[PDB]
């Protein structure tokens, strides 16, 4: 659970628990650890197997240290209905250098005020920035870190995927980073639509 | 039959009219502007592009 | 009397506007046709308003398709449970050791 | 007349003459009584409105 | 007044109907149309009115 | 016609439900067997089996009804014909697509009820859970279900 | 293994139907893709008995209900075709709106679709036929209403701010010589049983 | 010029459009048909980004957008499938009707025939957790007109002659059913603590 | 390195074109072989997992 909600913190789409698998698979995911999800229960009413039912918030967040200076990363998820589905589920994403900054703080401003207030706090804040879209949160973490995507995603499946089956996909997809010209293909094959069209 | 066949290959100015000998003089219009106005113009481009 | 003036010259523009209208159209392949309909349509009484309702074989051009029934469409109502504010933050001692054999 | 102002006088002289009780003027209600009223002149060319 | 507006309008049904029964005569609509007069000439109460 | 009869049917049916009996049977065995035994730290385990009644079958017996109402009905046999046509064909249409997972469930005791498992409490017997796989879990559940239940 | 359409092909077909028309003026993309290909169009739309027209003089493609493998129908009674059948009140209209933009066709081009009239004008071709109620209330809200039913079935824009609007150029497709005739038949068949 | 698709196959097709769903208790020749050949059907739809799901159990067919994994936008969008929130009452009527239907099949196992529900009961489950609109009747004629809505999306039968209804196989694949038990569960437990 | 079937056939596609541009006629064929490297083109951008 501590390993998916890194990786939550790191990744827009890890493959949670996948060491259980060993390295192909994936089955436990982020609403369910923000429900507190154990078990099937009955299935019909039984609220036992997830632990936080009712309107509920869940924060992670971890520090590292290069040269002295620490960077914490965090999230927010939080439900405000019984419905039990992603699209009822609001989010943020959190990205700060300064060590001030940290779940205790973000969790303070989000029970102080919703969203509103957390776009407030980044007005305020200094070193801090955060984003309730994974998109732009990704984007400053990578420019930051000057490491793709493609590096958090080899990480995730490095924690496990002690396979290696063959090495063909391991290299390809995992490791190597993607410049295939599908998008300039298609851009070429289009200029060629033009003509195309005064030939129909 | 065939004015409505030419129809339900239309494509466009066609429409004006209908399946009946007052069309058919605009068929023959449209047959002889066809040929003579847009074949070749649209071959021109063509090939040349 | 100006008030009276304007109901005049509105409905001379009107009626003028409409013979410019059927004018042109008068022979046209169509608007002949449509000026047929139209003296055909003069002898039914329109005061019957809802039973000369009657519906007409006319092309179906435009036939649109949407709303097609997936049961994915389906979403179930937000009801809001603010049982209490969101407020709790503590680290608790829910962090603390003590562990079996 | 405005619509609704002739709708408001209507009204009010609708509830002057509800004691002429054989023509049944309304009371739970005269200003719809004055709406449903101007539909009738209305329909009956009395009362053209533009 | 409220007479000379009914003669303008019978007049304009009038015209409207006759040139619907007109359906092809483009001689009597361009006869009119090039015609600066008005087409809705009700004299009886127009010219008095005039 | 006449000599046709729904005799066929019952007995394979009845020996299906026979072979699907013997499982539910055995099933309970092995269910005695898992109430002796504790899973969870606070739990003991069971086993479950539920009856399948397949779209095949359920048009099957509407066949047969639709027969016995074609013999109340009389067109020179011919709609008792196309019922018990429509029947005889659907069963050679099972054994000949007799791949496809519709056919397994119209003929197969296996498919023909349906298994889980499920969490029990060793103090009172109620259930607040049951799996149809293994998946979640943290590492060592599933050690624990695949283990058990293999 | 598989042998997924054209993307694209599919972005531009299941807009079209979700709109039932498609303009160039506004869409030209998806417009243009299916002028690529619509012979894939057609065989994606065939199994629904679906079928496009196309008007390049003008900028506009739209349906159309096959009649085939049962002759003829009446069309709306397919089960796909989403709306209920133009009704003669509407057809009433929907006359005028043809003689409208027709006319101003023939001295504007065929160059665009925007074919105008303001609704006032409209009122005085109405009170003929729907008589003269003598309330521009009811009337300009019958005139409104009947102009919602149109815009339901696509043939004209709502009423902007000029009280003024554009016919929607499939209105032509509509009031066909071959369908108006079929119309003018039925409705002399009308006039001689009214008698 | 083209040949045109097997007629039955279209048939069951324009059905599906239609409704959504095919069922042995609607179009069973049909459904065996589909059923020989889905590949026709899935190779119709998904130039729209149309997909079948299947259930032979329950001899149901059913739609299912077909669009691909890892989609830009988190959450699928589709030019023709406008998705609805319900209100409160239809949603819990809903969760209602499918914990019916797990609890038949519990009892019944899979594919069993439903049994009938009386709106007998169902007007004090709606009582349960709506109060009291002012009358039994309004009640009664609320519940009607949910179950006309529901019908609307093909999840019931009509209120049939005897005042009971009938539970329409596509509950077996709704959109959530955790959204469903979760609103339930809590919803008893408010009203619980309430009292 | 490996060429695989569908480089090697775009290669030849490539030289199909040039042959194509230097034989002249009604545009069939230049259209034909410029049309089906094209259609290379768009094969490996839609199908791209394959």
């Amino acid at each position: 659970t501590l390993v998916d909600a890194l990786m939550t913190l790191l990744l827009a789409n890890p493959r949670y628990n996948l060491a259980s698998t060993g390295g192909h698979e994936s089955d436990r995911d982020l609403i369910s650890y923000v429900r507190g999800v154990s078990g099937p229960g009955d299935g019909g009413e039984g609220q036992s197997h997830i632990a936080r039912p009712g309107k509920t918030v869940t924060g992670i967040a971890a520090t590292l240290e290069r040269e002295g200076k620490q960077v914490r990363l965090g999230a927010l998820l939080w439900f405000d209905s019984t419905s039990s589905s992603v699209t009822d589920m609001k989010r943020l994403w959190l990205f700060s250098d300064n060590p001030g900054q940290t779940l205790e703080h973000w969790l303070n401003v989000y029970h102080e005020g919703g969203t509103r207030l957390l776009r407030q706090m980044e007005k305020e804040a200094i070193g801090l920035w955060t984003y309730p879209n994974k998109k732009q949160y990704l984007a400053r973490l990578r420019d930051f870190f000057e490491v793709g995507e493609n590096a958090f995603t080899l990480l995730n499946r490095a924690a496990g995927l002690k396979q290696l089956n063959s090495i063909d996909e391991i290299f390809r997809e995992l490791v190597l980073d993607d410049h295939s010209a599908f998008d300039r293909a298609a851009e070429v094959a289009n200029s060629f639509d033009g003509l195309t069209e005064i030939h129909q | 039959k065939r004015m409505s066949e030419a129809k339900r290959v239309d494509t466009g100015a066609l429409v004006e009219a209908g399946a009946d000998l007052d069309d058919i003089p605009v068929y023959l219009q449209r047959l002889q502007e066809l040929t003579e106005e847009a074949l070749p113009e649209k071959l021109n481009r063509f090939l040349d592009y | 009397s100006q008030t009276v003036l304007q109901a005049r010259a509105r409905s001379e523009r009107d009626v003028r506007g409409f013979m410019k209208t059927g004018l042109a159209a008068e022979h046209h392949r169509v608007g002949h046709l449509l000026n047929e309909f139209l003296n055909l349509a003069l002898k039914l009484d329109w005061q019957r308003q809802m039973i000369r309702k009657q519906e007409v074989p006319l092309p179906a051009v435009g036939v649109a398709v949407t709303g097609i029934p997936a049961i994915e469409r389906l979403r179930f109502k937000e009801v809001d449970d603010e049982a209490e504010q969101t407020l709790d933050l503590s680290n608790h001692a829910a962090d603390l050791t003590q562990i079996g054999d | 007349i405005p619509l609704e102002e002739a709708i408001q006088s209507l009204s009010s002289i609708l509830i002057e003459h509800v004691s002429q009780e054989q023509y049944d003027i309304n009371q739970d209600n005269p200003f719809l009584q004055a709406s449903r009223e101007l539909r009738e002149w209305i329909k009956r060319r009395l009362i053209v409105e533009r | 007044f409220r007479r000379v507006e009914d003669s303008w309008r019978e007049a304009d049904r009038a015209l409207r109907q006759s040139i619907i029964g007109e359906q092809y005569h483009r001689g009597d609509i361009v006869e009119r149309l090039l015609n600066d007069q008005d087409a809705l000439l009700n004299t009886p109460e127009g010219r008095v009115f005039d | 016609l006449n000599r046709s009869s729904d005799d066929g049917v019952t007995q394979l049916l009845s020996h299906i439900e026979h072979e699907v009996l013997v499982i539910e049977e055995r099933l309970n065995e092995l269910n005695e067997t898992m109430f002796r035994v504790d899973f969870q730290p606070d739990r003991y385990l069971r086993l479950d089996t539920k009856k399948v009644v397949h779209e095949s079958l359920r048009t099957l017996e509407k066949a047969q009804r639709q027969l016995n109402a074609a013999r109340f009905v009389d067109d020179n046999g011919e709609s008792h014909y196309k019922a018990l046509q429509v029947l005889v064909a659907q069963l050679r249409d099972a054994s000949e697509r007799n791949r496809t997972l519709g056919a397994k469930a119209l003929l197969d005791p296996r498919f023909r009820l349906e298994f889980a498992v499920s969490v029990m409490d060793r103090q009172s017997g109620n259930v607040i859970e049951s799996r149809t796989g293994s998946q979640g879990g943290s590492g060592g559940e599933k050690e624990i279900i695949a283990s058990y239940v293999l | 293994s598989e042998t997924r359409t054209l993307q694209k092909i599919r972005e531009a077909t299941q807009e079209l139907l979700k709109y039932g028309l498609l303009e160039e003026a506004s869409k030209p993309n998806l417009y243009r893709i299916v002028l690529s290909h619509p012979e894939e169009v057609t065989r994606i739309l065939e199994p629904l008995d679906l079928d496009i027209g196309i008007d390049e003089i003008r900028g506009l493609l739209y349906v159309k209900v096959r009649l085939d493998e049962t002759p003829a129908q009446d069309e709306w009674a397919h089960p796909l075709v989403r709306r209920q059948r133009l009704n003669l009140e509407q057809s009433l209209l929907v006359a005028i709106l043809r003689q409208h933009f027709v006319a101003w066709e023939q001295e504007s081009g065929t160059g665009a679709s925007q074919a105008q009239i303001a609704i006032d004008d409209l009122l005085p071709q109405l009170q003929i036929y729907l008589g003269d109620p003598g309330s521009e209330s009811k009337e300009r809200t019958r005139l409104l209403t009947l102009l919602d039913q149109l815009k339901g079935h696509g043939l004209v824009t709502s009423p902007d701010a000029h009280e003024r609007i554009v016919i929607r150029p499939i209105i032509a497709h509509l009031a066909d010589p071959i369908n108006l005739q079929a119309l003018l038949a039925w409705l002399r068949e009308q006039i001689a049983q009214q008698t």
